[PDB]
């Protein structure tokens, strides 16, 4: 299986404390060293050490000695990574990654837990319709969008029609602003003749703020 | 410090061409236990990622035959034999013959094909959106090639700068295509103050920069 099951997103101020963990399959787990790998935003991979899941014997990366501590959950065949005394260079996604010794191979790489360290708190984003040319209602295939901002943090999800929706549909990579508030759109191509017949409803989920809208366009 | 240095950061190569990634070490990767660990992942979109050859050349369960790796001491090659679609994403070699493994900065492979306008279309603020005191005009730029386009505002005829930001969608993994999208932001009150709003798009995909403006404002 190799299977690895990684804890949600954090959001959290400077000098707080965050614990990440990683379940390992039954069958796995003592199978692997359980290594940790920082990727922060627009940064290189840098591995931070491992987890004996065996002996439990965490080893540490020097640029990683104080506030990093590796833990395991034998029962539960799960490991923590814990930063404490948090700060903005934390800002980073942390991978759970399963390594064979002999090898030395890193086998299974987990989905990864994103930790922003920010002293701003969470908004809701407002979504505001992308309206399918205002006069042109005709003609092959039409514009047609959602254009979903001031957020914070990342991410946000966005499906069309409950997911009926998957063809020509194109979310764009969220964007800062200078208010420091995320902005994001997403369009769809669809056909000047679906306009009318066919309902289009753009849903929207911000997840930090249990935010969960849908707009019709 | 154990650098890792990958050529070519972005490798643009066509359908069913090969291609090649070179990654070179400050230091021999050659193990006094006669072994050389040397290693390739892959990194697709929206993935984690996915180890393809170990130890220089071997590849990994469920690699393609096409990957192919070779090198000897500070000097390493990894290869693409036929390209497809499905190899799109960030090659990076990993070291963990020493101290603490360390990985190579990237090489993002790009599908080459041919030139592709986009079509343009512009969407003004919304009545929700303007009723809250801020404007948004989008400029949609779909499915174009290459990536390189430019993108320029001109409201009541001017080029504005300054008030924009635009974000561009990952190579499609069907047309091999970007879809980009430019949002202009002003204050109803500065929205008010003026009439024609236009996006002039150029690409490599048309003859002279083409236009696209709404009426209102
Ligand atoms: C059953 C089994 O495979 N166990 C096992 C798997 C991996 C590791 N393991 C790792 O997960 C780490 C990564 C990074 C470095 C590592 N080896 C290492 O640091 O060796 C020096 C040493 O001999 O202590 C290889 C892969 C190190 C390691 O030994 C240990 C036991």
């Amino acid at each position: 299986q190799v299977q690895l099951l990684e804890s949600g997103p954090e959001l959290k101020k400077p000098g707080e404390t965050v614990k990440i963990s990683c379940k390992a399959s039954g069958y796995t787990f003592t199978n692997y060293g359980m290594n940790w790998v920082k990727q922060a935003p627009g940064k290189g991979l840098k591995w931070m050490g491992w987890i004996n899941t065996y002996t439990g014997e965490p080893t540490y990366a020097d640029d990683f000695k104080g506030r990093f501590a590796f833990s395991l959950e034998t029962s539960a065949s799960t490991a923590y990574l814990q930063i404490n005394n948090l700060k903005n260079e934390d800002t980073a996604t942390y991978f759970c990654v399963q390594a064979e010794r002999l090898r030395r191979t890193f086998d299974y790489w987990g989905a990864g837990t994103t930790v922003t360290v920010s002293s701003a708190s969470t908004k809701g984003p407002s979504v505001f319709p992308l309206a399918p040319s205002s006069k042109s209602t005709s003609g092959g295939t039409a514009a047609l969008g959602c254009l979903v901002k001031d957020y914070f943090p990342e991410p946000v999800t966005v499906s069309w029609n409950s997911g009926a929706l998957t063809s020509g549909v194109h979310t764009f990579p969220a964007v800062l602003q200078s208010s420091g508030l995320y902005s994001l759109s997403s369009v769809v191509t669809v056909p000047s003749s679906s306009l009318g017949t066919q309902t289009y409803i753009c849903n929207v989920n911000h997840k930090p703020s249990n935010t969960k809208v849908d707009k019709k366009v | 410090e154990l650098v890792m240095t990958q050529t070519p950061l972005s490798l643009p190569v066509s359908l069913g061409d090969q291609a090649s990634i070179s990654c070179r070490s400050s230091q021999s990767l050659l193990h006094s236990n006669g072994n050389t660990y040397l290693h390739w992942y892959l990194q697709k979109p929206g993935q984690s990622p996915k180890l393809l050859i170990y130890k220089v050349s071997n590849r990994f369960s469920g690699v393609p035959d096409r990957f192919s790796g070779s090198g000897s001491g500070t000097d390493f090659t990894l290869k693409i034999s036929r390209v497809e679609a499905e190899d799109l994403g960030v090659y990076f070699c990993s070291q963990v013959t020493h101290v603490p493994p360390t990985f190579g900065g990237g090489t993002k492979l790009e599908i080459k094909r041919t030139v592709a306008a986009p079509s343009v279309f512009i969407f003004p603020p919304s009545d929700e959106q303007l009723k809250s005191g801020t404007a948004s005009v989008v400029c949609l730029l779909n499915n174009f090639y290459p990536r390189e386009a430019k993108v320029q505002w001109k409201v009541d005829n001017a080029l504005q700068s300054g008030n924009s930001q635009e974000s561009v969608t990952e190579q499609d993994s069907k047309d091999s295509t970007y879809s980009l999208s430019s949002t202009l932001t002003l204050s109803k009150a500065d929205y008010e103050k003026h009439k024609v709003y236009a996006c002039e798009v150029t690409h490599q995909g048309l003859s002279s920069p083409v236009t696209k403006s709404f009426n209102r404002g």
